């Protein structure tokens, strides 16, 4: 097996959900699939899912087409509070354990309150007073340090607590950031937003106060440019910072395009990786709402292949992946006729990639994954998910576990596939028609006749069965091999009442007589093999039948006329040996006849033919 | 391994300035074949042979006999070429009419014109027939007194050892001159030519060609039992054994 095992979890939960969607089920949430073998890895994947889910679920318009969500204004907005909302909850987690060893620790105690927290955060992360603050302190903190990393827990309502016992202290800025809580979208009004804008601008631009600064432009959302590195030093609390300060319709803004945009092009993966450490970029473009970018990155890393396919397949499944129309572009690629802002990711390429891998000896798991590729065609018209499917078989050659085996007394017990569709006729076909198109013809029948198409069967059939027509059989020889599929065809097709076009037919069961001819000439049942050939009415033995066994040969399958040349000898070589045993007159009557039809008949061999037959009459005499 | 070998030929003939090595080469390659009887074999080959090789190729002793042996083998082919389709015609001769005892008058007219239109093809099917024997007939004397010193026989005698062709030459002699007289001997007797059969008795036994070397004891007493055969039918005529008036 060449699937991991965190690999192969994921196979099995992707197992669930197209069986779900093959029964018509509900449809359950893939997010929720995955994170659950998340939970059984280190939390560095789990806290990934986390993310996944909190910046999908977002309402969406059901049966919208992928680019119309992504460009909308309205879902651009909530996915920058998807973000923050996921930055501060994460935040909150990193000032429990800066302040609890380990989570279980501080929940058996009970987290305390936001304000009691920060509070005993703020005692740890500044035990000494720094001599630059302002505006006094607050039950022993400084008044400032609380409303940040309160806002940065995003407790809106701890940090308006802080302010309400420091009325005196902070001035104006207590109407102001009332309003702050009570309007949406973290905006404030732009008569009240200039007001405070400019009251800093006018002479706190600079102020001793680091947590002054960035409360009042993250209130604000001004100063874009000063990243407020004294207080904002993790990169989360960078992008934290600013997705408090992006907005939506010039100078001292930026919007989320511009944001998006300016952090991957100026300062690429070559800046976010260079402490070797993936999924700090990755958090940056998902959390920016570029995720085809994040999925192309992280699908790069070998370690991590597994889990940015799955992170594409959710945007996939909920119509949020922005794909690539072409197959034969990169990767990743920016459409010419699209905004230089989005990007694009050729899913068809992502799944091909890591199917390849498990491909060749896990076929089943890998049909779940083409599954996702039914939707899509390509420039011939072939369905994805089909042409997939024949390109593993071909290769693979496992055509009883993913076909279905028809066995020799007339089952077709259902492959693999039967399960995503119900029409397998083309794709065995398409698999018959190459192992056909590689002289691989007793396969070719094999998969044909799974189909229950006698027009090829039969077709191939009557190939594999003229050169050994004349030939001994013997013990497991090509001939019984060939010979006892051809009855277990013969049999099948008549219980059935199955037969090709009475060309392709009548020849068939024409050289499953003649098998037995020989069969029974080469046994030395001379009467046995005569009755035979008589029946067939094939050689002409009374010369009132020339005539017409003639013109009849004219028109029977070369596959026939093939084997004339041993029919005649044997037959010959039957009244030859018949004589030695009036009925002198009928043997020597039916020798003329036999060459006679052969001198006015073109075939095989008929030089050296023609001759023995003339000499075999004349001994009879 | 036939492919690899007539394969070999068009790489030979490709470059003109190898000609005389693509015959020479072009011959071994369908003495091989022609000893197994492969003539699909050996004129797919012989295709290949430019049809104007011989004119610019012009003489080493090897040179003067691979020229010589070239149209001796297509002296052979064409004596099978023309008796396969003599051949397939001997055996698509028109058949009788079919009678429908006690007819109705319709029927007895049907049959009074399929009887004398059948009365017509048996004529031209011996017409197209003596066409093809008079044909096929010509081939077979031909690789039988082959000029200048019979079948895949040297004529120049001063080339270098070569065991191998020479050996080659006196096998394919061997197979091939017992097979063409017998066939000669099939189409004379399958026409009635029975004088003439006897007479193959006097161009193998010649000393002119010594054809008898090349027998088998076996097939001299086989080809006899077949002369005594003709023979039969020219008694049956009235002749002499031979076909000789008996006065």
């Amino acid at each position: 097996s060449s699937l991991d095992n965190i690999e192969m979890a994921y196979a099995r939960q992707i197992y669930i959900y197209n069986e779900k969607i093959v029964n018509g089920h509900l449809q359950p949430n893939l997010v929720d699939l995955c994170a659950s073998v998340a939970e059984l890895d280190d939390k560095s994947i789990s806290d990934m899912w986390t993310m996944v889910k909190q910046m999908t679920d977002v309402l969406l318009t059901p049966a919208t087409d992928a680019l119309k969500n992504r460009s909308s204004v309205e879902v651009r907005m909530e996915f920058v509070r998807q973000a923050l909302a996921y930055l501060e909850q994460s935040y909150k987690n990193y000032t429990l354990v800066t302040v609890f060893g380990n989570l279980h620790q501080a929940q058996l105690g009970g987290v305390p309150g936001t304000y009691q927290l920060v509070r005993s955060f703020l005692n740890i992360k500044l035990p000494a007073p720094l001599p630059g603050l302002q505006d006094g302190e607050v039950e022993g903190h400084p008044v400032w340090a609380l409303i940040y990393y309160c806002m940065r827990c995003g407790d809106l309502l701890a940090a308006s607590q802080v302010v309400n016992r420091a009325q005196h202290q902070l001035g104006e800025f207590k109407t102001w950031f009332q309003e702050y809580m009570n309007s949406k979208d973290r905006r404030l009004s732009p008569a009240t937003e200039n007001k405070l804008r400019l009251h800093y601008r006018r002479a706190l631009r600079n102020n001793t106060d680091p947590y002054k600064r960035a409360v009042y432009c993250i209130i604000g959302r001004c100063d874009v440019t000063d990243n407020q590195s004294e207080v904002a030093d993790k990169t989360e609390d960078y992008l934290w910072l600013k997705l408090n300060q992006v907005c939506f319709d010039p100078q001292d803004r930026l919007t989320l395009s511009q944001f998006q945009k300016q952090l991957l092009e100026d300062y690429g993966e070559s800046h976010f990786t260079v402490n070797q450490q993936p999924f700090l970029y990755f958090q940056v473009l998902f959390l920016t709402a570029q995720f085809e970018a994040a999925v192309a990155f992280l699908f790069r890393m070998e370690r991590l292949r597994c889990h940015a396919v799955h992170v594409a397949l959710v945007l996939f499944e909920l119509k949020l992946l922005l794909k690539s129309s072409g197959q034969s572009a990169q990767l990743l690629s920016h459409e010419p006729g699209d905004p230089p802002c989005l990007r694009r990711l050729n899913f068809v390429r992502l799944l091909m990639l890591y199917t390849r891998k498990f491909e060749s000896t896990d076929p089943r798991e890998a049909l779940q994954y083409f599954y996702f590729l039914r939707d899509e065609k390509d420039s011939q018209g072939e369905n994805m998910f089909l042409r997939c499917v024949s390109e593993l078989v071909i290769e693979s050659r496992e055509f009883d576990m993913i076909l279905g085996k028809l066995e020799n007394d007339g089952s077709r017990k259902p492959g693999v596939i039967d399960k995503f569709t119900s029409d397998t006729k083309p794709i065995i076909n398409k698999v018959a028609s190459v192992a056909e198109n590689k002289g691989l013809f007793e396969e070719a029948a094999k998969l044909y006749d799974l189909a229950k198409n006698a027009d090829k069967v039969l077709e191939l059939m009557n190939k594999l069965l003229s050169p050994v027509v004349p030939q001994i059989s013997a013990p497991q020889s090509n001939k019984e091999r060939l010979k006892n599929m051809a009855l277990s065809i013969a049999e099948r097709y008549r219980a059935q009442g199955i037969s090709a076009n009475k060309f392709v037919d009548s020849t068939f069961y024409l050289l499953l007589d003649l098998i037995t001819f020989f069969d029974e000439y080469h046994s030395g049942h001379i009467d046995r093999a005569f009755d035979i050939i008589e029946r067939l009415k094939l050689v002409p033995l009374n010369q009132e039948s020339v005539e017409e066994r003639v013109a009849a040969f004219r028109n029977f399958s070369d596959e026939i006329r093939h084997n004339l040349s041993e029919v005649l000898l044997a037959t010959m070589n039957i009244l030859f040996t018949q004589f030695k045993r009036d009925r002198d007159s009928q043997l020597r009557s039916q020798a003329r006849t036999l060459i006679t039809f052969a001198g006015m008949i073109p075939y095989r061999t008929s030089g050296d033919t023609n001759a023995r037959l003339v000499q075999m009459e004349v001994l009879m005499n | 391994e036939d492919r690899l070998k007539i394969d070999v030929i068009d790489w030979l003939v490709f470059d003109p300035a190898q000609r005389a090595e693509a015959l020479k080469q072009g011959n071994a390659i369908m003495r091989k074949f022609l000893a197994s009887k492969k003539h699909e074999a050996a004129k797919e080959v012989f295709v290949k042979i430019p049809q104007d090789s011989i004119a610019e190729i012009y003489l080493p002793a090897e040179d003067d006999n691979a020229i010589r042996e070239h149209l001796c083998i297509r002296a052979y082919l064409e004596a099978h070429e023309t008796f396969n389709e003599w051949f397939k015609h001997m055996n698509s001769v028109p058949q009788k009419p079919a009678l429908i005892p006690q007819p109705t008058f319709t029927e007895k007219v049907a049959h009074e014109h399929k009887e004398k239109k059948y009365e017509m093809d048996f004529g031209i099917w011996k017409g197209h027939l003596d066409a093809l024997t008079a044909d096929v007939k010509e081939k077979m004397y031909n690789v039988l007194l082959f000029v200048d010193g019979g079948w895949m026989v040297d004529v120049r005698e001063d080339a270098k050892e070569d065991h191998e062709r020479t050996h080659q030459m006196v096998l394919l002699r061997k197979l091939c001159l017992p097979m063409l007289c017998f066939l000669l001997h099939t189409i004379l007797h399958s026409t009635g030519q029975y004088q003439e059969c006897l007479q193959l008795a006097d161009m193998v036994s010649s000393e002119r060609h010594k054809l008898y070397l090349v027998f088998s004891k076996e097939e001299l007493r086989k080809l006899l039992q077949k002369l005594r055969e003709s023979s039969l039918m020219l008694l049956d005529q009235g002749l002499d054994p031979l076909g000789y008036e008996i006065q």
